[PDB]
Parts: C-alpha cells; structure tokens; sequence
C-alpha cells in the first residue's frame, strides 16, 4: 500500500507541474507581446508632444 | 594563630541563550551525542519550468 500511495504521489506531482508549468505560459506570452509593442522613451516622447 | 585571606571571585559572563548570537541560530540540546557518528539532512528540490 505504501508503494501504491508513494506512487500515485509522484504522478501528480508529475502533473501538477505540467499545469503550474503552463500558467507561467500565460505571464512569458503575455509579457512577450507587451515587449513588441513597447517603443522607447526617447523614440516616444517627442511624438508624444 | 589561624590567618585568613581574601578570594575574589570569577568574573561570570552571560549564557548562550541570553546572549543576541542565538537569533542565528537554532538551538537543541543533544543529550547523548558522543554516541552519534554522523547527522545527516536531505534535501529535494522540485523544479518547475
């Protein structure tokens, strides 16, 4: 029984990692498509006026 | 003729636990240590990606 317990504590572990791998997935992409759209101050600032 | 003389004492200094180095760290008392061979620590370190 505690084969059976100490393995079935591995595959989740094995798979809350593939989930909580995946919601940084979320905070790269979405800081990666802010990072494409953000010119410099100094390109920036004398448009802005 | 019975002659007396004048001991001054020793200078006691402040215990482990009353001094401010124990913030630093953590303290055990071992009672029977002199029969430990070796201690040892395990760490497991998951890591996600």
């Amino acid at each position: 029984f505690t084969e059976y317990a100490g393995a079935i504590k591995t595959i989740t572990s094995a798979l809350q990692f593939g989930m909580d791998a995946l919601e940084r997935g979320l905070v790269d992409t979405v800081l990666a498509v802010k990072l494409r759209h953000a010119p410099p101050v100094f390109i920036l600032k004398t448009l802005g006026d | 003729e019975a002659l007396l003389g004048v001991y001054t004492n020793v200078v006691e200094f402040v215990k482990f636990l009353e001094t401010a180095l124990a913030a630093a760290c953590v303290n055990t008392e071992f009672k029977d240590l002199r029969r430990m061979i070796d201690g040892k620590i395990q760490f497991k370190i998951s890591m996600p990606t």
